[PDB]
RNA sequence: AGGGGCGUAGUUCAAUUGGUAGAGCACCGGUUUCCAAAACCGGGUGUUGGGAGUUCGAGUCUCUCCGCCCCUGCCA
RNA sequence: CUUUAAUGUUUGAUGUUCUAACGUUGACCCGUAAUCCGGGUUGCGGACAGUGUCUGGUGGGUAGUUUGACUGGGGCGGUCU
RNA sequence: AAUUCCUUGUCGGGUAAGUUCCGACCUGCACGAAUGGCGUAAUGAUGGCCAGGCUGUCUCCACCCGAGACUCAGUGAAAUUGAACUCGCUGUGAAGAUGCAGUGUACCCGCGGCAAGACGGAAAGACCCCGUGAACCUUUACUAUAGCUUGACACUGAACAU
RNA sequence: UACGGUGCUGAAGCAACAAAUGCCCUGCUUCCAGGAAAAGCCUCUAAGCAUCAGGUAACAUCAAAUCGUACCCCAAACCGACACAGGUGGUCAGGUAGAGAAUACCAAGGCGCUUGAGAGAACUCGGGUGAAGGAACUAGGCAAAAUGGUGCCGUAACUUCGGGAGAAGGCACGCUGAUAUGUAGGUGAGGUCCCUCGCGGAUGGAGCUGAAAUCAGUCGAAGAUACCAGCUGGCUGCAACUGUUUAUUAAAAACACAGCACUGUGCAAACACGAAAGUGGACGUAUACGGUGUGACGCCUGCCCGGUGCCGGAAGGUUAAUU
RNA sequence: CGAAGGUGUGCUGUGAGGCAUGCUGGAGGUAUCAGAAGUGCGAAUGCUGACAUAAGUAACGAUAAAGCGGGUGAAAAGCCCGCUCGCCGGAAGACCAAGGGUUCCUGUCCAACGUUAAUCGGGGCAGGGUGAGUCGACCCCUAAGGCGAGGCCGAAAGGCGUAGUCGAUGGGAAACAGGUUAAUAUUCCUGUACUUGGUGUUACUGCGAAGGGGGGACGGAGAAGGCUAUGUUGGCCGGGCG
RNA sequence: UUUUGUAUAAUGGGUCAGCGACUUAUAUUCUGUAGCAAGGUUAACCGAAUAGGGGAGCCGAAGGGAAACCGAGUCUUAACUGGGCGUUAAGUUGCAGGGUAUAGACCCGAAACCCGGUGAUCUAGCCAUGGGCAGGUUGAAGGUUGGGUAACACUAACUGGAGGACCGAACCGACUAAUGUUGAAAAAUUAGCGGAUGACUUGUGGCUGGGGGUGAAAGGCCAAUCAAACCGGGAGAUAGCU
RNA sequence: UAAGGUGAUAUGAACCGUUAUAACCGGCGAUUUCCGAAUGGGGAAACCCAGUGUGUUUCGACACACUAUCAUUAACUGAAUCCAUAGGUUAAUGAGGCGAACCGGGGGAACUGAAACAUCUAAGUACCCCGAGGAAAAGAAAUCAACCGAGAUUCCCCCAGUAGCGGCGAGCGAACGGGGAGCAGCCCAGAGCCUGAAUCAGUGUGUGUGUUAGUGGAAGCGUCUGGAAAGGCGCGCGAUACAGGGUGACAGCCCCGUACACAAAAAUGCACAUGCUGUGAGCUCGAUGAGUAGGGCGGGACACGUGGUAUCCUGUCUGAAUAUGGGGGGACCAUCCUCCAAGGCUAAAUACUCCUGACUGACCGAUAGUGAACCAGUACCGUGAGGGAAAGGCGAAAAGAAC
């Protein structure tokens, strides 16, 4: 599995 | 449980209704209560749960004469 | 890092045990589908 | 910016809301007081923000235009 | 007919006093080697309380859901015949 | 001001220069008294600010010691991948070209390196919108309901007084 | 004799000193938060036996079954998919230095971590040193550097008088000799008295152990020389504080907190878990318990009951089942 | 006298195709006209299996450290022996519980397993190895708690709970030293002890409960004193004259 | 593939092979075809049984009107010269096919809802019974002896050993930075850091179960999963979307 | 039944048999450790610990048997409390659990559809619980019809997607009547006169027909190709057997079978007959199911959702008539028909297949068909419930390759 990569454009 | 020792009577089930004939679920339970019979053969007071509508049937019936239907139906008085 | 699994021969036959299950009947309904399904290991029991 | 409200006597507010604008204080005049005030009597005051319309008739109804308020102008 | 005074009746409204239903998570005895339970004795309470059916009120305590569209993105504003 | 939008408010202190800090001012956009107010020693891996010491943090990096990286031998992966004979420029073009047009350049092929591009790799975009989607949560949204509460009847009787 | 081994023989086998976290000690002292049970065991008698049985004592004698027992057990054998830089409870606790189970070097004992060999580029990681300047770096003194011990001197604002405080700041530390050839102290034999007599008492001081201080000398750039081992001060916001929290990006000013106030609750208590029985509350009783908000302490906590709740009232209006 | 299938080749039709043949294979196949469909695959980040790519690139698991001689062997940086060096030493040593389950010892082997090689191994194979009156468990006893005759309650199922009965992490009888195996030992052997019951004998004799009492029997902190484990020194014994 | 539009720098695919999506049942309508024909045809069932029997029924040949009713007419209206719907025109039963309907209905894919179970060997809290916390400081109350008082109070010294006290290992926590990010490790290591006699920590058991638990409260935790666990079932939920 | 045989991987070894005690098959017995309803107590399933009694003796012990709970019945004893009763102790019987679906009953969803969503639908489905049988359930008119009649229940085809129900939406959906399958009627609510009548249930006793091992079972040679003939080419034969399988390539005549014809010491099913043990047939006169029907209230079931809603079931509160009487005929009344509730029993036609045997398929052919053609619910994964694989083919004969 993994946690989605806060790299996040908001 | 909820049983009486005369009539039989068991809790049933049901529905609430409302203005909107919204359906839920619910039970009737029957208006039981603990009542000491006094038997005049043995002398005695025995105790018998039993409901309201069971409390009429047996000044009808006799206190002897539904001992002894319980005795046939082995309801252990 | 401690785990989940921290072994325990009590712990497992009074949690998991032929006893245990057959003790009441949701346990004995597991045996009995476990009978059902042919398992060659019915409890955990050794 | 956008949207709502407001503009009436000298100052603060009523208004009728189609046909005639009042109240309080202030101001003035006369009493009272040695005098001022406090008190008493009497009274005059208004383009109803500006304009342009309605309508027989507008401070009131309609639309802009000034000024003064109250709201919004947010998600990446 | 009104006004009705009294008269019995039929239903209720309280209040008082009982016990016998019922209550006792009061005491005592027995089942019994037992702080359960049941029975007995007694006291207290008592036609209440409590429970059943029906019923009014209350009830995000807990549920099932709704909460529009158009729109120079959406919301806001506006609009819907 | 843990609150102040205008705003780096104004004044003073600190600095060579201070939108932060400290002291005041009050004009409190939009503090405020147990959804506590103001102070407060001590405490704090608490936030902000200042000074001394201290230093390669830096001016501005140099050298050295180790472990990798490199070479040899042995063992031997991975994500990715339509196919490739896989250049630059300018222009065009599902509108930012290795592949089209024009033009320029370029012998064939490794190895060590750097990452500008291949709108590189990862994961059916979390932002935005949509579906007469889902879920939790709130309430004076709707309809109910457990619970609580009211009365009638039943369990439930007697006598007396009004 | 098969490097093992096997067989035989085999000396001394004492004292002093130091000394536990082990033992005496399930003790002693003290405190408030007031600190299991049962059985074995000892004893007492009922009923039931008291000639018996049974009990006590001394011998002889039997019996003591069954199961586990290897090995790993801070790890390559367990939990982590791995012969995995992780996790895993108890017992044992050598020497020197040291306050110490810290730390450094060693003993007993056990290991060198299951790819190596070269080379000695960039760059990266872990480190060492650095002219001059010394925070100019950077969101920020992040990191690093620095401080670091014992003894003594000395130590401010403020304070709830406890603190602040190890405040700051400073001095002395090695070695040798002397005082005193191995001191003060500690330990304490022999000997000599006493005993209703012993694992005795009182003298007695041998022998061991042994700081600390002063003086003198001496070496080095440096004597707490290594490891080990606080950076400090000033202003201010928040929270009183120790504590707790988002296991796996947030440890905070958040939560908790003692305290305070309101409110409910008379004990078959309220309340809560339970269709119910019942249980918790509590084997407690308003100096108690539950709920709510606030959050040590200090000074204090003003005005509004219209709205919404809650509490009280019950005359009237309205109003269900029922009749 | 070579069917399907596969693999070539040739011919042929507008196409999906068809025909024939060479080779492979070695036993089925099937005209024609009808009938029935699990009737046609390149994609669905399709499913399963196989195989590429990156690529002989990264990595080969703590920077505690190795070196040499000899031995065995087809072969030695890695195994064995020896001599050095280095590391831990409140552990990276020793003994257990829990947990594992033979990994223990010996012989044998190197395909796979070991991140390399391997003669070695916790790998493969075959044997051997765990000896208890006192150590544990079992047993007696109870805690929390579980189950629970009857009982109470509950549509059924069931829930709670009394008497009881289970349940250690606690309370209860007793063994130490020495020696020995390739692998076990307070278990085997040697030496010297101890305990609880049963039976019998002898003597003296009040025994006795599901009952009573005592005991078992209990905190935190602190303070010493007396000791031992243990260490140091001396003495003693043996060896040494560098 | 999706689009107004893709060499597009939009999605899909490393490759091959295998598998992989418009079906089935019933009813209904339409077309084709076959049979019979103003008629057509049976269903269940019987039956040596794909025959035959069974005409129970169904459709059609007559419609109009809400209906009673009337009828090649009928309704409307008081009545229609009227107007609406009808009256010449073959249907019916099989077979195949095109649609429709009910079923999963061309295939794959939700987040979820509901039901019954399994989980507190992890973690949270609680319960019972055990264990752990080197060393070094600070020196409360109280006590004793003085000094002071009429007695206190007060004060000094010496004893004392109080604390969610101090410094600091084990133990426990996890604040900063670097590394690591296909890890030695699905959360760690290294150097520092906080607590370290307590609201401490830990071992062994026990108890609380999913709209529930537990929570010094973060929507945290409840077996690497939590704004409603996991497993099975309803279930091929549904998916106007891709 | 037998000349061969000691299961399989799987040889070998040592043996046993050969005319009937080898082996194999069937019937009937014997033995049947431990755990498990588990039953002496306990327990972490396959373990731990007893008690009683009988019988053993080597005086250390040992071997059997019994000892759970509950229900029912009967004895004996036995409180408060004088009798009693509760309770207690024995002894007899019975029950416990497991198992596919089908069946009855007690509870009872949601997703979904309605293009949302409450009524409704899904659906009395899934699921849970209780009980029973080979079937279950239902069942002998207080039924329908309509002025004519039918005559228990169940099942099938119609009636009919009609009448109706329904936010009159989605959707749900009969009955009457007709055609079929199959048909069976009785007892108590009471006494006589008769009398053991019919009938049913037990059992023996035979017959018949099955079941559980078995027996016989027809008929071909030659030649060619080829490793091998069952193929080719010839010439035969059997057939109540040309169903299939095997045999070195395709076999009616090689083998096993098949068609037919037979078989049972013993056990057992079924049916008929018959004998016992119960069981009562018939006749007369009576009797004719009361807290019930009905009603009020709240729900549910009928296709029918409260609607004008009959009918059925009842949680609650009431409450009749009773043959000179009641029920029904879809609100209700009258008339007229029809039936007699408040007590029971009852086969068949019907549903299903864990299991046994035979047979069939325009069903599959190893990614298919059960998850599993293979030591598969295994390996493996998960604390657990649970999830869950991959993997078939040498050749005719192993002749499996001496050297
Ligand atoms: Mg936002
Ligand atoms: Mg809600
Ligand atoms: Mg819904
Ligand atoms: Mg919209
Ligand atoms: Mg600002
Ligand atoms: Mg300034
Ligand atoms: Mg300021
Ligand atoms: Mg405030
Ligand atoms: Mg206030
Ligand atoms: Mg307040
Ligand atoms: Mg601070
Ligand atoms: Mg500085
Ligand atoms: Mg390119
Ligand atoms: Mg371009
Ligand atoms: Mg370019
Ligand atoms: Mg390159
Ligand atoms: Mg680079
Ligand atoms: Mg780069
Ligand atoms: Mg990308
Ligand atoms: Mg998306
Ligand atoms: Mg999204
Ligand atoms: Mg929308
Ligand atoms: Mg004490
Ligand atoms: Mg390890
Ligand atoms: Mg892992
Ligand atoms: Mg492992
Ligand atoms: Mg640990
Ligand atoms: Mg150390
Ligand atoms: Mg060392
Ligand atoms: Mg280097
Ligand atoms: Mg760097
Ligand atoms: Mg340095
Ligand atoms: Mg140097
Ligand atoms: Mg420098
Ligand atoms: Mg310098
Ligand atoms: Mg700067
Ligand atoms: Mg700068
Ligand atoms: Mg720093
Ligand atoms: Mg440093
Ligand atoms: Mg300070
Ligand atoms: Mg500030
Ligand atoms: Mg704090
Ligand atoms: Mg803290
Ligand atoms: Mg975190
Ligand atoms: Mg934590
Ligand atoms: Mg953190
Ligand atoms: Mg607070
Ligand atoms: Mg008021
Ligand atoms: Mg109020
Ligand atoms: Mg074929
Ligand atoms: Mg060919
Ligand atoms: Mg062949
Ligand atoms: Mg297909
Ligand atoms: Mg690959
Ligand atoms: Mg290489
Ligand atoms: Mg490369
Ligand atoms: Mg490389
Ligand atoms: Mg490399
Ligand atoms: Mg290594
Ligand atoms: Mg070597
Ligand atoms: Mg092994
Ligand atoms: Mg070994
Ligand atoms: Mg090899
Ligand atoms: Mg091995
Ligand atoms: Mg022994
Ligand atoms: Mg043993
Ligand atoms: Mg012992
Ligand atoms: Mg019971
Ligand atoms: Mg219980
Ligand atoms: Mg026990
Ligand atoms: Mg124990
Ligand atoms: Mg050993
Ligand atoms: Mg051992
Ligand atoms: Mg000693
Ligand atoms: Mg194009
Ligand atoms: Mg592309
Ligand atoms: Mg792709
Ligand atoms: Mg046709
Ligand atoms: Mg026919
Ligand atoms: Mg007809
Ligand atoms: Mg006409
Ligand atoms: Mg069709
Ligand atoms: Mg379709
Ligand atoms: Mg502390
Ligand atoms: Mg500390
Ligand atoms: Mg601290
Ligand atoms: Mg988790
Ligand atoms: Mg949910
Ligand atoms: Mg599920
Ligand atoms: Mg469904
Ligand atoms: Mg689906
Ligand atoms: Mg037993
Ligand atoms: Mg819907
Ligand atoms: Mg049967
Ligand atoms: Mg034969
Ligand atoms: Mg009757
Ligand atoms: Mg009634
Ligand atoms: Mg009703
Ligand atoms: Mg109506
Ligand atoms: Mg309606
Ligand atoms: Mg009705
Ligand atoms: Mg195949
Ligand atoms: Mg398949
Ligand atoms: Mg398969
Ligand atoms: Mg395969």
């Amino acid at each position: 599995a993994a946690a989605a990569v806060r790299n996040a454009r908001w | 449980s909820r049983v009486c020792q005369v009539t039989g009577k068991r809790p049933v089930t049901g529905n609430n209704r409302s203005h909107a004939l919204n359906a839920t679920k619910r039970r009737f339970l029957p208006n039981l209560h603990s009542h000491r019979f006094w038997v005049e053969s043995e002398k005695r007071f025995v105790t018998l749960r039993v409901s309201a509508k069971g409390m009429r049937v047996i000044d009808k019936k006799g206190i002897d004469t539904v001992l002894a239907e319980l005795r046939a139906r082995g309801e252990k008085y | 890092m401690k785990r989940t699994f921290q072994p325990s021969v009590l712990k497992r036959n009074r949690s998991h045990g032929f006893r245990a299950r057959m003790a009441t009947k949701n346990g004995r309904q597991v045996l009995a589908r476990r009978r059902a399904k042919g398992r060659a290991r019915l409890t955990v029991s050794k």
